[PDB]
């Protein structure tokens, strides 16, 4: 996250951190219940053998939340593409179920007309992880959560040197240095309403991170509710 | 008008039939007595930060 806040004790409970071999963070998650994690398909082709860890905030110390799980089953959309990131989603069913408590906890699935009609058109969603502080700087150590405008549908596509299919949205600042970046991919894209927090993204891609004239580009979960609803089943 | 004045008056989702807001919430949650407010049904619901 290029800008923002940290966020402090409870406020960004449904976070997930894929890790590594070294214990070393490269994609976000959505805590969505007990066993299942949502994330991107992009993910999946960045390390040979990785687990799931949520209830952290800072990576270099225990602060006593944190749980680490097992994957055993990774659910990746059939009709993903390496070339467009079309269909960038994915599922993944853990081997032991996530105990919730302070700072871990799921974040809601809505249902698809309302979220279009009614969240989609809020002025604002949040967006969060540990990634890139800046274009090019390191990982961060803190997670951090950030407030993103929703961006017109025209404008984006304007400004876009890669498709923008049916099945992917925009969101960030035209000129403001405030945006995703590089590691936080996978992660969360939540709208609040009424002091709720209901999942509508998951942060896929960008022309870089914060550059002028480009906006950040997730993909559409209320398009994929059905199919997250059956992945979720077996 | 209904779902599009104020949410229906609903806390979560809203839909219309027949000339009629109806209101409904996410899983974990049941509908109260007045058919608007979600009222959660146990610890940890989705979509509340912890405290
Ligand atoms: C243009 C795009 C890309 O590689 N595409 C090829 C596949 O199809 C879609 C575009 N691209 C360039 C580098 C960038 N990688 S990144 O640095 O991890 C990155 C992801 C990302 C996500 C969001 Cl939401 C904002 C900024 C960034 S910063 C990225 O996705
Ligand atoms: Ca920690």
């Amino acid at each position: 996250i290029v800008g923002g806040q940290e966020c402090k004790d409870g406020e960004c409970p449904w976070q997930a951190l894929l890790i590594n071999e070294e214990n070393e963070g490269f994609c976000g998650g959505t805590i969505l219940s007990e066993f299942y994690i949502l994330t991107a398909a992009h993910c999946l082709y960045q390390a040979k053998r990785f687990k799931v860890r949520v209830g952290d905030r800072n990576t270099e110390q225990e602060e006593g939340g944190e749980a680490v799980h097992e994957v055993e089953v990774v659910i990746k959309h059939n009709r993903f593409t390496k070339e467009t990131y079309d269909f960038d989603i994915a599922v993944l069913r853990l081997k032991t179920p996530i105990t919730f408590r302070m700072n871990v906890a799921p974040a809601c699935l809505p249902e698809r007309d309302w979220a279009e009609s009614t969240l989609m058109t809020q002025k604002t969603g949040i967006v969060s992880g540990f990634g890139r502080t800046h274009e090019k700087g390191r990982q961060s150590t803190r997670l951090k959560m950030l407030e993103v405008p929703y961006v017109d549908r025209n404008s984006c596509k304007l400004s876009s040197s890669f498709i923008i299919t049916q099945n992917m949205f925009c969101a960030g600042y035209d000129t403001k240095q405030e945006d995703a970046c590089q590691g936080d991919s996978g992660g969360p894209h939540v709208t609040r309403f009424k002091d709720t927090y209901f999942v509508t993204g998951i942060v896929s891609w960008g022309e870089g991170c914060a550059r002028k004239g480009k906006y950040g580009i997730y993909t559409k979960v209320t398009a994929f509710l059905k199919w997250i609803d059956r992945s979720m089943k077996t | 008008k209904l779902c599009s004045l104020d949410n229906g008056d609903c806390d979560q989702f809203c839909h219309e039939e027949q000339n009629s807001v109806v209101c409904s919430c996410a899983r974990g949650y049941t509908l109260a007595d007045n058919g608007k407010a979600c009222i959660p049904t146990g610890p940890y619901p989705c979509g509340k930060q912890t405290l």
